[PDB]
Protein backbone atom coordinates (compact mmCIF):
# COMPACT_ATOMS: atom_id res chain seq x y z
CA UNK A 1 0.00 0.00 0.00
CA UNK A 2 1.47 3.41 -0.79
CA UNK A 3 2.16 5.21 2.09
CA UNK A 4 2.71 9.48 2.23
CA UNK A 5 5.39 11.08 3.91
CA UNK A 6 5.03 12.29 7.00
CA UNK A 7 7.36 15.87 6.49
CA UNK A 8 5.05 16.87 3.72
CA UNK A 9 1.76 15.61 4.87
CA UNK A 10 2.18 17.84 8.18
CA UNK A 11 4.62 20.32 9.33
CA UNK A 12 3.45 23.43 9.81
CA UNK A 13 2.55 23.95 7.21
CA UNK A 14 1.70 21.42 5.44
CA UNK A 15 3.27 21.15 2.12
CA UNK A 16 0.42 18.43 0.47
CA UNK A 17 -2.15 20.46 2.27
CA UNK A 18 -0.81 24.01 -0.13
CA UNK A 19 0.09 21.60 -2.89
CA UNK A 20 -3.81 20.52 -2.86
CA UNK A 21 -5.68 23.19 -1.27
CA UNK A 22 -7.15 20.74 1.53
CA UNK A 23 -6.99 21.63 5.09
CA UNK A 24 -4.90 19.27 7.22
CA UNK A 25 -7.80 18.28 9.56
CA UNK A 26 -9.53 17.25 6.11
CA UNK A 27 -6.19 15.82 4.26
CA UNK A 28 -5.42 14.33 7.66
CA UNK A 29 -8.98 12.22 7.39
CA UNK A 30 -8.69 11.09 3.66
CA UNK A 31 -4.93 9.64 4.61
CA UNK A 32 -5.98 7.65 7.43
CA UNK A 33 -9.15 6.09 6.31
CA UNK A 34 -11.56 8.20 7.83
CA UNK A 35 -13.61 9.77 4.85
CA UNK A 36 -13.78 9.68 1.33
CA UNK A 37 -12.38 11.97 -1.84
CA UNK A 38 -13.44 12.41 -5.41
CA UNK A 39 -10.26 12.00 -7.64
CA UNK A 40 -12.30 12.56 -10.83
CA UNK A 41 -15.80 13.70 -11.94
CA UNK A 42 -16.95 12.90 -15.34
CA UNK A 43 -18.91 16.27 -16.21
CA UNK A 44 -19.88 15.65 -20.34
CA UNK A 45 -21.27 12.69 -19.37
CA UNK A 46 -23.44 14.05 -16.51
CA UNK A 47 -24.85 16.65 -18.98
CA UNK A 48 -25.66 14.44 -21.58
CA UNK A 49 -27.33 12.20 -19.05
CA UNK A 50 -28.96 14.82 -16.13
CA UNK A 51 -32.47 14.94 -17.41
CA UNK A 52 -32.69 11.34 -17.37
CA UNK A 53 -31.22 11.53 -13.90
CA UNK A 54 -33.96 14.17 -13.33
CA UNK A 55 -36.88 11.51 -14.06
CA UNK A 56 -35.77 8.23 -12.39
CA UNK A 57 -35.24 10.64 -9.13
CA UNK A 58 -38.37 11.86 -9.64
CA UNK A 59 -40.04 9.00 -10.34
CA UNK A 60 -38.59 7.43 -6.79
CA UNK A 61 -39.85 10.50 -5.14
CA UNK A 62 -43.33 9.53 -6.50
CA UNK A 63 -43.24 5.87 -5.05
CA UNK A 64 -42.45 7.89 -1.61
CA UNK A 65 -45.12 9.89 -1.64
CA UNK A 66 -47.62 7.30 -2.61
CA UNK A 67 -46.38 4.55 0.04
CA UNK A 68 -46.63 7.08 2.60
CA UNK A 69 -50.57 8.20 1.26
CA UNK A 70 -51.20 4.62 1.28
CA UNK A 71 -50.15 4.14 4.80
CA UNK A 72 -51.61 7.16 6.20
CA UNK A 73 -55.04 5.66 4.29
CA UNK A 74 -54.95 2.25 5.98
CA UNK A 75 -53.94 3.95 9.40
CA UNK A 76 -56.58 6.17 9.78
CA UNK A 77 -58.93 3.16 8.16
CA UNK A 78 -57.49 1.57 11.48
CA UNK A 79 -58.26 4.53 13.86
CA UNK A 80 -61.71 4.61 12.70
CA UNK A 81 -62.52 0.83 13.00
CA UNK A 82 -61.12 0.89 16.40
CA UNK A 83 -63.93 3.55 17.48
CA UNK A 84 -66.65 0.96 16.81
CA UNK A 85 -66.62 -0.98 19.56
CA UNK A 86 -65.05 1.21 22.27
CA UNK A 87 -67.99 3.56 21.47
CA UNK A 88 -70.97 1.31 21.75
CA UNK A 89 -69.77 0.94 25.57
CA UNK A 90 -70.40 3.93 27.51
CA UNK A 91 -67.07 4.61 28.96
CA UNK A 92 -65.37 7.65 29.99
CA UNK A 93 -63.42 10.10 27.55
CA UNK A 94 -60.21 8.08 28.63
CA UNK A 95 -61.38 5.15 27.10
CA UNK A 96 -61.62 6.96 23.67
CA UNK A 97 -58.57 9.65 24.77
CA UNK A 98 -56.18 6.71 24.39
CA UNK A 99 -57.09 5.88 20.74
CA UNK A 100 -57.23 9.37 19.62
CA UNK A 101 -53.66 9.90 20.60
CA UNK A 102 -52.23 6.88 19.65
CA UNK A 103 -53.55 7.51 16.26
CA UNK A 104 -52.28 10.88 16.14
CA UNK A 105 -48.96 9.66 17.05
CA UNK A 106 -48.94 6.90 14.28
CA UNK A 107 -50.16 9.66 11.97
CA UNK A 108 -46.95 12.00 12.93
CA UNK A 109 -44.47 8.95 12.84
CA UNK A 110 -45.78 7.50 9.51
CA UNK A 111 -45.99 11.53 7.79
CA UNK A 112 -42.25 12.36 9.64
CA UNK A 113 -40.56 9.16 8.23
CA UNK A 114 -41.18 9.99 5.15
CA UNK A 115 -40.23 12.99 5.22
CA UNK A 116 -36.92 12.24 6.36
CA UNK A 117 -36.47 10.17 3.31
CA UNK A 118 -37.54 12.92 1.08
CA UNK A 119 -34.96 14.71 2.19
CA UNK A 120 -31.88 12.14 2.60
CA UNK A 121 -33.20 11.74 -1.49
CA UNK A 122 -32.86 15.34 -1.61
CA UNK A 123 -29.58 15.34 -0.02
CA UNK A 124 -28.32 12.35 -2.01
CA UNK A 125 -29.56 14.41 -5.11
CA UNK A 126 -28.26 17.44 -4.32
CA UNK A 127 -24.68 16.38 -3.72
CA UNK A 128 -24.34 14.16 -6.95
CA UNK A 129 -25.25 17.67 -8.96
CA UNK A 130 -22.40 19.42 -7.53
CA UNK A 131 -19.82 16.77 -7.31
CA UNK A 132 -16.86 17.76 -8.51
CA UNK A 133 -13.51 16.17 -7.68
CA UNK A 134 -10.99 16.97 -4.20
CA UNK A 135 -14.26 16.68 -2.34
CA UNK A 136 -14.74 15.20 0.55
CA UNK A 137 -17.30 12.61 1.82
CA UNK A 138 -17.32 11.80 5.06
CA UNK A 139 -20.55 9.84 5.53
CA UNK A 140 -20.00 5.99 4.44
CA UNK A 141 -23.73 5.79 3.97
CA UNK A 142 -24.11 8.60 1.25
CA UNK A 143 -20.75 7.90 -0.17
CA UNK A 144 -22.36 3.87 -0.83
CA UNK A 145 -25.42 5.69 -2.39
CA UNK A 146 -23.43 7.72 -5.21
CA UNK B 1 10.94 -0.03 14.26
CA UNK B 2 11.82 -1.81 10.58
CA UNK B 3 10.68 -4.72 12.15
CA UNK B 4 7.57 -3.83 12.85
CA UNK B 5 6.88 -2.38 9.77
CA UNK B 6 7.83 -5.39 7.65
CA UNK B 7 5.80 -7.91 10.00
CA UNK B 8 2.60 -5.17 8.62
CA UNK B 9 3.12 -5.29 5.30
CA UNK B 10 3.41 -8.90 5.30
CA UNK B 11 0.30 -8.84 7.04
CA UNK B 12 -1.24 -6.70 4.47
CA UNK B 13 -0.05 -8.89 1.73
CA UNK B 14 -1.63 -11.97 3.31
CA UNK B 15 -5.03 -10.60 3.62
CA UNK B 16 -5.20 -8.81 0.13
CA UNK B 17 -3.96 -12.54 -0.67
CA UNK B 18 -7.10 -13.89 0.44
CA UNK B 19 -9.13 -11.52 -0.06
CA UNK B 20 -10.69 -9.66 3.49
CA UNK B 21 -13.13 -7.86 4.25
CA UNK B 22 -12.49 -4.18 3.08
CA UNK B 23 -12.33 -3.39 6.86
CA UNK B 24 -9.96 -5.53 7.68
CA UNK B 25 -7.61 -4.28 4.87
CA UNK B 26 -8.60 -1.00 5.61
CA UNK B 27 -7.55 -0.73 8.78
CA UNK B 28 -4.08 -2.77 7.85
CA UNK B 29 -3.30 -0.12 5.63
CA UNK B 30 -3.62 2.47 8.30
CA UNK B 31 -1.38 0.89 10.74
CA UNK B 32 1.45 0.46 7.59
CA UNK B 33 0.86 4.15 7.20
CA UNK B 34 0.96 5.03 11.15
CA UNK B 35 4.03 2.56 11.43
CA UNK B 36 6.05 4.13 8.43
CA UNK B 37 5.16 7.67 9.65
CA UNK B 38 6.96 6.39 13.19
CA UNK B 39 9.50 5.24 11.87
CA UNK B 40 10.36 8.34 10.29
CA UNK B 41 9.09 10.94 12.56
CA UNK B 42 8.04 9.12 16.37
CA UNK B 43 5.69 10.85 18.56
CA UNK B 44 4.87 13.27 15.54
CA UNK B 45 1.06 12.86 14.71
CA UNK B 46 0.06 10.24 17.50
CA UNK B 47 1.73 9.35 20.83
CA UNK B 48 4.91 7.97 20.45
CA UNK B 49 5.90 4.30 20.06
CA UNK C 1 -13.18 24.17 25.59
CA UNK C 2 -14.58 26.35 28.00
CA UNK C 3 -17.84 27.35 28.94
CA UNK C 4 -20.37 28.85 31.12
CA UNK C 5 -20.38 27.65 34.16
CA UNK C 6 -24.70 27.53 34.37
CA UNK C 7 -24.82 25.04 32.28
CA UNK C 8 -22.55 22.67 34.57
CA UNK C 9 -24.97 23.95 37.31
CA UNK C 10 -28.20 23.01 35.48
CA UNK C 11 -26.47 19.61 34.74
CA UNK C 12 -25.98 19.01 38.25
CA UNK C 13 -29.55 19.15 39.01
CA UNK C 14 -30.05 22.68 39.86
CA UNK C 15 -33.54 24.63 38.29
CA UNK C 16 -32.71 28.49 37.45
CA UNK C 17 -34.30 29.54 40.47
CA UNK C 18 -31.67 28.36 43.09
CA UNK C 19 -29.17 29.73 40.98
CA UNK C 20 -30.93 33.18 41.66
CA UNK C 21 -31.20 32.62 44.73
CA UNK C 22 -27.51 31.95 45.73
CA UNK C 23 -25.86 33.51 43.15
CA UNK C 24 -27.54 36.97 43.64
CA UNK C 25 -24.43 38.47 45.21
CA UNK C 26 -22.85 39.09 42.19
CA UNK C 27 -23.17 40.41 38.46
CA UNK C 28 -21.30 38.47 36.43
CA UNK C 29 -23.19 35.41 37.61
CA UNK C 30 -26.46 37.18 36.49
CA UNK C 31 -25.18 38.19 32.97
CA UNK C 32 -23.74 34.52 32.41
CA UNK C 33 -27.08 33.14 33.31
CA UNK C 34 -29.20 35.10 30.95
CA UNK C 35 -26.33 34.75 28.31
CA UNK C 36 -26.83 31.18 28.47
CA UNK C 37 -28.81 29.79 25.49
CA UNK C 38 -29.61 26.12 27.32
CA UNK C 39 -32.86 25.77 29.66
CA UNK C 40 -33.36 22.75 31.67
CA UNK C 41 -31.30 20.52 33.15
CA UNK C 42 -31.89 18.04 29.95
CA UNK C 43 -30.46 20.35 27.64
CA UNK C 44 -27.33 21.23 29.71
CA UNK C 45 -26.58 17.17 29.97
CA UNK C 46 -27.19 16.95 25.82
CA UNK C 47 -24.01 19.45 25.56
CA UNK C 48 -21.74 18.12 28.46
CA UNK C 49 -21.79 15.08 26.81
CA UNK C 50 -21.45 16.23 23.07
CA UNK C 51 -18.54 18.23 23.99
CA UNK C 52 -16.65 15.80 26.54
CA UNK C 53 -17.34 12.67 24.20
CA UNK C 54 -18.16 13.51 20.88
CA UNK C 55 -17.47 10.31 19.44
CA UNK C 56 -19.64 8.00 20.87
CA UNK C 57 -23.37 9.37 20.58
CA UNK C 58 -25.74 10.63 23.26
CA UNK C 59 -27.52 8.39 25.54
CA UNK C 60 -29.97 9.30 28.08
CA UNK C 61 -28.56 7.13 31.32
CA UNK C 62 -24.71 7.66 30.23
CA UNK C 63 -25.69 11.40 29.99
CA UNK C 64 -27.04 11.07 33.80
CA UNK C 65 -24.37 9.47 35.26
CA UNK C 66 -21.46 11.44 33.39
CA UNK C 67 -21.05 13.75 35.94
CA UNK C 68 -21.59 11.14 38.90
CA UNK C 69 -18.17 8.71 37.97
CA UNK C 70 -16.05 11.77 36.81
CA UNK C 71 -15.65 13.11 40.07
CA UNK C 72 -18.12 12.18 42.40
CA UNK C 73 -16.68 8.08 42.61
CA UNK D 1 -37.24 15.66 25.53
CA UNK D 2 -34.86 13.62 24.91
CA UNK D 3 -36.01 11.23 22.37
CA UNK D 4 -37.13 11.67 18.77
CA UNK D 5 -36.12 15.83 19.06
CA UNK D 6 -34.71 17.67 16.32
CA UNK D 7 -31.59 18.44 19.03
CA UNK D 8 -31.16 14.85 19.37
CA UNK D 9 -30.82 13.79 16.22
CA UNK D 10 -28.34 16.89 15.45
CA UNK D 11 -26.28 15.37 18.23
CA UNK D 12 -26.20 11.76 17.23
CA UNK D 13 -25.60 12.44 13.15
CA UNK D 14 -22.70 14.99 14.47
CA UNK D 15 -21.43 12.49 16.96
CA UNK D 16 -21.07 9.71 13.90
CA UNK D 17 -19.38 12.18 11.41
CA UNK D 18 -16.13 12.70 13.76
CA UNK D 19 -12.53 12.55 13.03
CA UNK D 20 -11.43 9.81 16.22
CA UNK D 21 -7.72 10.53 15.63
CA UNK D 22 -7.05 7.46 18.21
CA UNK D 23 -6.27 4.69 16.01
CA UNK D 24 -8.10 2.03 18.41
CA UNK D 25 -11.19 4.33 18.76
CA UNK D 26 -11.37 4.31 14.89
CA UNK D 27 -11.32 0.53 15.10
CA UNK D 28 -13.49 -0.28 17.82
CA UNK D 29 -16.26 2.42 16.49
CA UNK D 30 -16.44 1.27 13.00
CA UNK D 31 -16.77 -2.27 13.76
CA UNK D 32 -19.67 -1.24 16.08
CA UNK D 33 -21.87 -1.03 12.89
CA UNK D 34 -22.95 -4.91 12.13
CA UNK D 35 -25.17 -6.07 14.92
CA UNK D 36 -24.37 -9.74 16.61
CA UNK D 37 -25.83 -12.77 15.12
CA UNK D 38 -28.28 -14.89 16.99
CA UNK D 39 -28.15 -18.78 16.35
CA UNK D 40 -30.07 -19.44 13.35
CA UNK D 41 -28.71 -16.85 10.92
CA UNK D 42 -25.28 -18.20 11.89
CA UNK D 43 -26.20 -21.78 10.39
CA UNK D 44 -27.94 -19.87 7.11
CA UNK D 45 -24.57 -18.10 6.51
Amino acid sequence: APVTHIWYFKGVPSRLGYLLDLAPKDLEKIIYFAAYVITSVDDEMRHNELSTLEAEMAVEKKAVEDQRDADLEARAQKLEADLAELEAEGAKSDVRRKVRDSGEREMRQLRDRAQRELDRLDEIWNTFTKLAPKQLIVDEVLYREL
Amino acid sequence: LYRRVINRNNRLKRLIDLGAPEIIVNNEKRMLQESVDALFDNGRRGRPV
Amino acid sequence: RRQPVTVLLKALGWTNEQIVERFGFSEIMMGTLEKDTTSGTDEALLDIYRKLRPGEPPTKESAQTLLENLFFK
Amino acid sequence: DEEESEALRQARKDAELTASADSVRAYLKQIGKVALLNAEEEVEL
